[PDB]
Parts: C-alpha cells; structure tokens; sequence
C-alpha cells in the first residue's frame, strides 16, 4: 500500500484561475461563495493511483489510427512532465480529448454545424516514460463557437488531464497553439489573471521534432506541484 | 524569497469531458481497459455499499455534466495504489452524472480508518474531486458516513471546520437501494447548505 | 461638555482596505452586502472622549517591566500622531498589543506551539504629549502561522488603536517592520489595494533614537483625519 | 486639486484584540484603571438601563470575538468627554461578546435628545463602532429605542435611510432583565435583516 | 592515506574581504603588513580530513532540542554545498553557532544585558548528504550591539564553518537574513568591497520548505573553490 | 574569459568562535565526540612532542581569542584523512588560546617527510590556519623545526621566501616541558618579526 | 531607515588658526574680552595647578601650530557652563603651542569627581580637543593624574581601553614649576606610545 512519505508545495491560488470569473458565464452559478477550508496533508492527500499496470492498446496515443485517414493538419504533440523542482514525473497518466479539424466534437451534445470526420474519434492517452516524456499523434483541432457572449469562439485547443504522484497533483488543463489570434479574446483563457500564466498554456511550434514531408510538431511541457520529503514533522 | 517553476494553470474540463474520461457516458465506443465506477469486485473483503448523489448549482438546478474522481482506503484502512482491473479492490475510481436524471453512482466498500500525520485516526472517509464546465479548478471534498457518529465526532479533519453546521454537509445519509445498503451524498456547489470544499 | 465646532475630512474608502477581500477568508462572511448610508456630521460624530485624566501606571508603556526580563530583541517604538493638515494631536490615547518573540500571544485562544514567555505580557498604552509624541519599549514580535490558506504567516507586527479628537477619527491598524519579506505575501496586508497605502504601515529603523549597547528603535508616525472649523454652514 | 497627507490605512483588530482592549475578557490581569462597560454609577441621574445583544455573520452564526465601543449623551442630552472613573457618568464605554454565549452587555442611562447641525432634534441614540477579525475597517451604527416611536418617526438621521424596512434594523427591543429595564440590540453584519451601517 | 590528485581554483582575494578594513577597528592590529607569499599546491594543501566517521549525536543539528523549548522564531536553515564548477560536495562537515532570540551568546565573555535562554545553547553540526545537502533547525538570532563605533549593531546572523575536501577549501563565514536593514550599515559586512559578493551571504525566505503552522525556512547555498584534476603537470 | 560561480566570501570567526568550535574553551558542556588538540594516542608510532605558542597583534599584545587548525602527516610521512577518535593518530586537530595566559598547546608526533608536486622532498612541517576576531579571512602558515636545519635548507617551499630573515619566522624552537620534548612557535600577525603567511 | 539632515563636515583649522582663536599667539592685537588659558582666578577654591605639555607627530617631531580646548568640572566636581571673565573659575579654556618651544600651558584647579550616566564616579579628568594643520577632524582625549591611582583604577572610562598599556598614555606626571604643583601631559599623535583618542 501507499505510504505518507511526501509533502507537496502549496498551490498558488492567485496563479490558477479563480472560481468566480463572470465573463465566463457558467462560472457564476458553479462557484462556491464560502472560502475553501485549508487542511494539513495526510496519507489521504499525498497518495494516488499508479497506472503502470493499466493495459494500453497499441494506438492509444495515435489519434490518426485509433478510431482511412482523418482530414486536417497532421501533428505530433509532445513534451515532458516535471515538478516545480524540475524533477521528471515518470510513468504518469496523460489523457487528452479534442474536436476535429472543423471544431466538431464526437459527443451527442455537440450540435455545431461543422461535420464529423468518419475517420476521427478525438481521444488519446499515454503513460510517461522514465524521463517524463509523452507523445501523441493527431490533427490540429479547429476553433468553435459557443454560447457565452453573442459572438464567442474558443481558440483551437486540446484538453489535457494529468495524474502525477498523488491526488494532490492531479490536474485538468487546456493546450493552445502558438500565435492563435483568438487566445487573447477568450473569456476561458481570461479566467487566468496573470498573462505570464497564460503563456504556460501555449504549445510552441517544434520544427526539430517534425517528420519532413509528413507532419509538424508542437512542444507542450507540464509542471506539477513540487514533491519534497517531510522534515522535522 | 525562493521561487520554484510555477505549476501549469488549471482550465475547466468543459462540457465534453466524457469523450476523454467517460467514453460510455459520451456514448462512444470504449477501449479494452477503462477506469470506471466499480472499485470492488463482488469478492472483495469489507462491507459492500452503493454510493449515489446529485450535484446542484447556486440556483438549485442539477449539474448534469459533472465528472467525479474518488480515492479511498480498502476495508483494512489501506490505500491500494497499484491500479489493475484484475484487483478485487481498487482505491481509485471515476463516475459522472446522467445527462438525464443527473445522478452518479459508485460501487465500493466502506473504507477502514487511516491516521493523520500526527498519528490521530480520521473517521472513515472517501476523497472526492469534482470537475465540470463552469469550474475553472476542480473542487476537493470528503464524504463521511452518518453511521459513524462516534468517529466523526473525533475526526481531526472534520474538527478543522469552524462551524459545526458546516460539518454536516460532509455526512452521507445511509439508505437502501433495491434492499442494498447505500449512502446518498448530494453536493451543493453554492448557496444554502453549500458543501465544504478543501484546500491542501 | 463636548461642543460641535469641528468637521473632519471625509475618509477615502479606496485608500483603506475594502470590506470584502476574498483572500482574507474571514472577511467573506463578515462584510456587509448593502452600501453604507452616508450621514452629515453632527455633534454625535464630531466629539469623543478625552483621556487626559485616566490614571495610567508608571510602566503602562514599558512592556519590558509591566508584566525577569523578556527574551527577544529590545526595541523602542516611537513616533508622532498628526492630522491630514499636519497638526499634532496632543493628549490622545495610543494602545498597543502584540505576540512575544516567538509569535505566541498571551490569550487562551492561542494554541501555537511556541511557548509563552514568563516575563512578557504584550500590552501597552501611552497618552501623546503636547507635541503629539508617543513611545513604547518592548521586544520585536515574531511572525506566526494562521489558518487562512495552507501556508500563511503574518509578518511580525504590533496592533495599534488610536483615539484622536473624536469617534470620527478613531482608528485600529497594524505596524509592520521595514524589510520583512513576509509583508508582500500577507492576505491581510493585501486587503489594501494601493501599495502606497501599504508603505504607510511600515515602521523604519531609527538608529538616531536607539540606546547604544542597549536597544534599537523604530519610528512609526500616524495620520488621523484632518480637522477643520465649520464655515458658511 | 489639493491633496492632504493620506490617513493611515485601517487593519482588522484580529482575534486577539481582547489582550489590548478588554483585558479581563482575554482572561488576563487588569490594570488599576480600565475603560469598561459601566458608563453610569448607580447614583447617576437618568433612567438606568441595561443593553445586551449578539452579533451575527452572513451565515447566521454568532461572532464570538467582537469588540464594541459606544458613545452617547447623558440624560440631559450632553456629551461628557472628560473621561474619569470617578464620574457618576461617562459618555464612552467598551464591551465585547462572550467567547461562549456570544453576548455583550452595557450598564448606562437612556440618552437625552441632541440636535443635528441644522438645529433639528435626533431621537435618543447610542453611537456604536464594531471591530473584529475579518472586519478590515470598523462598522459604525446607531441604536435607537422602540419606546421612542414618536421621536423615531422624526429623526433626520433615521429619515436619511431610503427604505423604511431598513430603519427597523436600528431599533432596540425593550424587555426586562431581573426586573430591570433592558434593550436587546442584535447586529446582523450580512444578509437577511442586515443592519444599516453609516459613513461620515 | 590521502593522495595529491586535485588542484583547487585560485582564490579571488578581491572578492573576499581584505585583511585591513579600518572601519572594523580590530582588523587594524590583526592584519599583516607584508604581502602573502604564493606557493604551488602540494599534497599538504590539496588534502584534508574526512569526517564521515565522527560519531554525531541524534540532535547535533537541532538547536531546539540539543541543549523546555527555546523562545523565538522557529526556523529551518537548509541548503547545498557545491564547488565553483557546480559539483555537489558530499559528506562534508558543516558547523554553526549563533546568539539567542535576544542577541545573547552562551559564552563567558558576553555581558550583553539581554538574558540567556535556559533552553538554548546555540551550536549545531551536520554532515552533508550524497547530494551536498545540509539542514539545521533553530531559532532566528537577534541583532546585538558591539563595541566598534559608538552605536554599531551586527545584523542578525549565523556563524558557519565548512570543511570541504581539503584545507585549501576550508571556510568560515556568516549568514545574514533577507531584508534586514542593518546589513548595509555593518562594518563587518562592509569588509567585503563588492556588493554582489555581499548578496551571496544573504539567506532567502523559503516558503516551500516551511512546515505549515510550525516553522518558517531559509535557504543558504555555499560555494567552495572549484576542484579539478591535474593535467600536463 | 571563462568565469565560474564565485566562492562564498569569508567573514571573521568573531569573538565567540569557541562556542561552536572549542566547546570546553567556551566553558560549555561538550558532546560525545569533539575535534581537539591530541592528534596522537600514547601508543602512536613516531616521536611524541608537545607544541605550544602565543599569538601577538601589531601592538605586541597577546591575542587571547585565537582559534587554530592543524594538518600534518604521520611519522611515516603519510596524511591520514579518515578522522576517527579510535585512531592512534589523526592528521587533523584543533587548538585555541587561553582567555587568561593566551597560550595554545598541541600533543602530536613529529611528521615524516612529504614530497611536493614536482617530486621534491619538503622539510618536516605542520600546516596551520589561524582564525579570530579582527581577521576577515584566515591566515595560512607552516611550522618547521629548528632541529631539522639540513632539511630546512633544501625545502622548495621555504626557498620560495625571498628574504632569508623571513624564513626564520617559520622555525619552532626546541625546548623541554616536564622533561618532554617540546617546541615553541609564536605567531606575530604584524610588525617586527611578522610571521610569513601563504596563499595557495 | 530614518535619515536626519547631515552634519556639516569638518575641515582642518589650518596653520593660521591663531589669528581667529589665539590672537596674542598670532601676535596680533586682542579684543577687550578673550577666551584664554587661565581657568581659575587666584582666589578660586580648590588645589591650584599648572598644566603643560608638548605635541608630537608620527616622526617624533614637535607640532608647533597646535590649538587645544579644555573642559573640566570645578573643585566641587561641577561644570560651570556660564562663561564670564568675572567668574573665579570657568570650566572652559584654550591654549596653543609655541612656534618656538612648542609648549602649551594652562592655569587651573584639580577637578572634582563626576559620575557617568550609570551613576559610577569617574577619576578626576580634563576633556581636551586638539586642532591643527594636517588634522581634518579634531582629536578628543582626556588628561588623568598620576597621584590618583586609586581612582584611576576604578574609572569606567579608563576601564574601556582594551590594553592596560594604552591606559597609561592618559596619565599626567606630577612635577613642580617654580615650586608650584604642575602636571606634564605630552600627546603623541602617531606611533610609539600613541595617545588614546576617543569617539563619542
Ligand atoms: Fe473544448
Ligand atoms: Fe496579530
Ligand atoms: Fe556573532
Ligand atoms: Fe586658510
């Protein structure tokens, strides 16, 4: 069984987006009004699932083959998972989901007029290697209109979920693409108050990782809460 | 002062989270192995129970697109971190609310006692994380059992809650579903009876 | 008895901290939701107690002798009380309270693991002189942990209460010490939106007032609402 | 325009205010002379009354660490600013709520009428300033009496409050305590029945 | 026995304080007048003691327990010892001494009027780990007056001694605390001519290493002379 | 050019150095194991000797708060780096000057000969480091023996000192103390007879 | 930190200081009232004495252009601050060294004892300030008497000087000039037997 041997650096709740961010409409009614109650870390919080034994299919991480060929911009999305101290996070679960090339999601509740791609599902998962590396192969998602303000459009993005070493480190975020002019206008992005935090969400074009005459690549590194050993407790 | 690298900022899971983390629910084909709502196989030691609840917004309306993740100890008060579909019991699971009824369910066992860092025992509890469209950063909570009054009265965590009335929001109500032991844990994100949410 | 001859400059409610400052958790449930009702000044508001005749003890203002010697850095805290027009406020009551060298308070509700000091109480009072000057002798208080976020620490501080010429001038605030790195991280300090207002609460090292081979000194001047004569009323 | 020196910014009194301003209450030894909750000696002229009340937060929970300061006129409608423990009456006082029961008390006389700057009489009132942890800048209010209905109706101050329903929040309810004339004045800082607070 | 296999980068005597620094009065008579004589490195200079087998007590490094609890600000003092090449210095001896919370030293010759603390000694020792890490648990020392100029005050400081791999690397220094306003006024600190050099002696508040509701933490990294292999000798 | 990280700058040991590095001397309780002035146990091979001396400032006044560190080879000319109180010989030691008399003493053996980097023999010597208040960066010196005149004349280190007269400052004078072979080695930090100090 | 206005910086008095402060000396006509070297009138109470001395530079050469100021208590150990030529005794005086001989002289009475701030008596002493070309800021010193050994040994000021040998530089040697009780106090600015100079 798991043991209480670590402590995690406290979250900066001013760096992350706050709960109540009115421009993002839905947040109004889905945000607590009472303050969060801070509690000391225990075995309950410092442990979490290890996914090393989950049985991954051979194309779990390959959106081009896991659902012919989908239509759209062939890309590889890769990067490293590290902690705040700069330490790699080996064998951790990285899960992603996104829309197709025209901004349509393969979900019943998606009524956007752009059509589905018969060769694309939009789901991937990869366990990080010994060095904290993960990689996915897919098509670049298109932007999509959503009912917030009368003319709001999400910048092209990929949803990410990462486990890390404990429930304490678990995170859900979104990746955006370098240079998309829609970024600065999104109320979701804008839930984040520090522009410097915003930049951490932008994947960079990586010509070094591209496959000539085949596909481009983007680099997206993720940083989880620093892990230290207890001391004088 | 010393500053480390900043942690990647959170973003909402969005309304289509199910496509990535709840395949069946998104109504899409599943893979060989999925992480779902059955923590215990029928032959797992401990008291088998059904957990169910609804999630409410600040207007008292049902949150139909929520996604929950749970973490708990087995019946012997042990955290089983090596996730495997072959195990008779897994400490980790996932669930979601019905786009229809808006109710989530989980099949598990009543967790055994675990001590805090100071060696004080904590009442049997289940750790919950809630995600959904409109939630910028996931909300942490705990589910406690009304049939453990004794232990609850002494929990070092429940006791950190200033107002006794607030503590009661974390206590699941023992009930029966098809003559099977169950506990109902509703979450009120905002307003009257608002559920206690933790930072750690 | 008291006479209605004065008017006090209106307070700047954007200078002072607002009632609702979310990062300071307790402020959520303890801040009004309705706007304050402005009322013209009357005798009720422009008068207040004069404490010239309170029987102060000989060591009222000396925390070193008023409770062996306490353990900690011996310091004199002195300054002047003036109004916004720069006029001194003579014979006015100055009350102060603080923790010991370890950040522990002599109050039942204080459960911090730092020990009490057998020779330290932590309470002082002083009536300003003809020139608006006050002085205290004590030990520099230690910072202390508090249940706000999971790792919050108040910077070392001394609590102050000043009466002034009327109930309109009465004020409660906190003194912070020059250079303390905990200052810019405190949610309570931050309840103050203008950094320039924050500067006003920082006591400066005062080598000129120190007693060589004995104790250091800090200077902290206080500004109460400007007092003027009524005109054309 | 002309800008004077800025006023020293306020800070919350904190949970330990009692140590500096309500010694007994903090359960600490007191000095020879303390500013407390007895404005009038049994022999002060006027109608001797007892005031009591509780303070509530926005959740409807008692605020047990409150500190209050009062200022009122004597029975002739005169403000007595020369504070002396020898006086039969002092216009200034202090009180605080029980860490237990959460109620404050004050022993005084009913104040006489005072005129506003324009020469119009105000109904009998007691000026109150409220301090506590979570309160960044103190709250000012007034306590009027339910048995001064005729006078209350004409108060220029009370009349400044737009909504008559709000006016009611400022009226103390007369009762008896150990067969003595008392008035109960609860303060609701936030929400339902929120007490009016002033700026001046 | 030890062997001559290393060379140490030559010291920068313009970086370190000079011998004669007249504002520090005692240096006048205790500084040489002749030039130092330079000599090549031999086995004599390139070797030194290894303390791996000294029998250290269980609380040698915990000044809260090694002497009731001491009065004062509880802190952890930690860091890493590395050479100029950035290589960690494993299993090296680190010793420290300091005054109590009031500036009082537990030594015969200290007659400062601040009282001794019955539960505090002021000495610690720690052997660096495989990674070059050390840590101590103590209380923040108080500044104190000394007979130099008529009103001289040392900033709060901790004395340190570091062995390193040879007698050529052995160093004695002092740690100062971030933001202390006494720093710039100290004739001792000022024995160092380069402001950049002074910065190296300042320990930074380290919130990430603190124990919530328990104690704060300071980070102090030490750099010893770069060690290299001999070549073409 | 290439610049590496700068070395941490030195600071004076100060007047209370004893509390940290000479416990007994500070007259404080000592720990189980201390690094002190006895490099050789009675049963260590080689010639047993006593070392003693005084330290003078530029005014010819005794420095009574000095702290010294010594490094030397065993009688076989070997440097014993693994420090252990169980050893019959340790190459490393510590000593300090009396707050009273101001004299230090060390109990060791006469070191054997060691070659320099070029393979040339050095005369028998003890490496000394001096620390104290008023000394910003420690002083390095060597102790040679007057009864080794032959070896001394050929030392490649001693020979680096330009002026013969300065060389003399490095030679300890053989004596006897309670019929024990002893050598006196006085250090003059500044002025007439100023001891040679090295840089390496 | 708080910074006050800066004191005006000192500058050397230069070689012609006599023209402004030692008129006679400059060999210029004097004014009606001058501040000179006769602190006591024949009839002033206490023991009448004569002070004399020379001033030496770092090369051991006489300083023939020095100017000195003195401050001392009276025979009853009292400071007489109201300077008046009518007074029997004045606590302040001025003298200078001969461009010829290089000697200064003062006519006074042996000062009484005064207590330091802590209430401890100091040995009888004369406070002196020295000015001259080549001296950027004046040097402060004290003159003590060789016939007051007992007091001298207890002086809290004399006791602040680290090395006892240095203390001696402050003691005047009793003698007799023309059968009158005299004391000789020579000042050595630099080098061998350099006089102690204070900062306050
Ligand atoms: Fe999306
Ligand atoms: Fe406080
Ligand atoms: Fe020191
Ligand atoms: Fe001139």
């Amino acid at each position: 069984p798991a043991q209480d041997n670590s402590r995690f650096v406290i979250r900066d709740r001013n760096w992350h987006p706050k709960a109540l961010t009115p421009d993002y409409k839905t947040s109004i009614a889905r945000s607590p009004r009472q303050a969060l109650v801070s509690i000391p870390q225990s075995i309950s919080e410092t442990t979490g699932p290890n996914f090393s034994h989950l049985g991954f299919g051979a194309h779990d991480h390959d959106l081009l083959l896991n659902f012919g060929l989908p239509i759209g911009e062939r890309i590889i999305v890769a990067g490293r998972v590290v902690d705040q101290y700069g330490k790699p996070v080996p064998n951790t679960l990285v899960e992603m989901w996104q829309a197709n090339a025209g901004g349509r999601y393969r979900h019943k509740n998606d009524r956007y007029l752009a059509p589905l791609d018969p060769n694309f599902g939009g789901v991937g998962r990869c366990l990080t290697d010994s060095d904290g590396y993960y990689s996915f192969r897919t098509i670049k998602p298109g932007p999509y209109p959503w009912r917030n303000g009368p003319n709001d459009w999400r910048p092209a993005h990929i949803h990410f979920g990462i486990s890390g070493p404990s429930i304490a480190t678990k995170l859900i975020t979104q990746l955006y693409f370098e240079g998309d002019p829609l970024i600065p206008m999104c109320p979701i992005v804008k839930s984040i108050a520090n522009p410097e935090a915003v930049q951490q969400l932008i994947a960079k074009l990586d010509m070094n990782n591209a496959n000539p005459m085949d596909c481009l690549a983007y680099r997206f590194d993720i940083v989880l809460r620093g892990q230290r050993k207890t001391h004088f407790e | 002062p010393i500053e480390l690298l900043p942690e990647t900022p959170s973003q909402t899971a969005g309304p289509y989270v199910h496509i990535g983390l709840a395949l069946e629910a998104a109504g899409n084909p599943t893979r060989d192995q999925e992480i779902w709502n059955r923590l215990a196989k029928p032959d797992a030691p401990g008291e088998h129970i059904l957990l169910l609840g609804q999630v409410y917004d600040g207007n008292g309306h049902l949150v139909r697109d929520s996604f929950l993740e749970v973490w708990q100890a087995d019946a012997n008060g042990e955290y089983q971190d090596a996730y495997n579909l072959e195990n008779a019991f897994n400490s980790f699971g996932r669930t979601a609310t019905t786009f229809d009824a808006g109710e989530w369910t989980l099949h598990t066992v009543k967790p055994g006692v675990v001590n805090n860092a100071a060696g004080v025992p904590m009442a049997p509890h289940i750790n919950i994380s809630l995600f959904a469209r409109g939630i910028n950063i996931h909300l942490h909570t705990r589910l406690y059992f009304d049939d453990e009054a004794q232990a609850n009265a002494k929990c070092p965590v429940l006791n950190l809650i200033e107002q006794p009335q607030r503590r009661e929001t974390l206590i699941a109500k023992r009930c029966e579903v098809d003559g099977k032991t169950a506990y109902r844990f509703d979450i009120r994100i905002q307003g009257e009876g608002e559920t206690v949410f933790f930072d750690f």
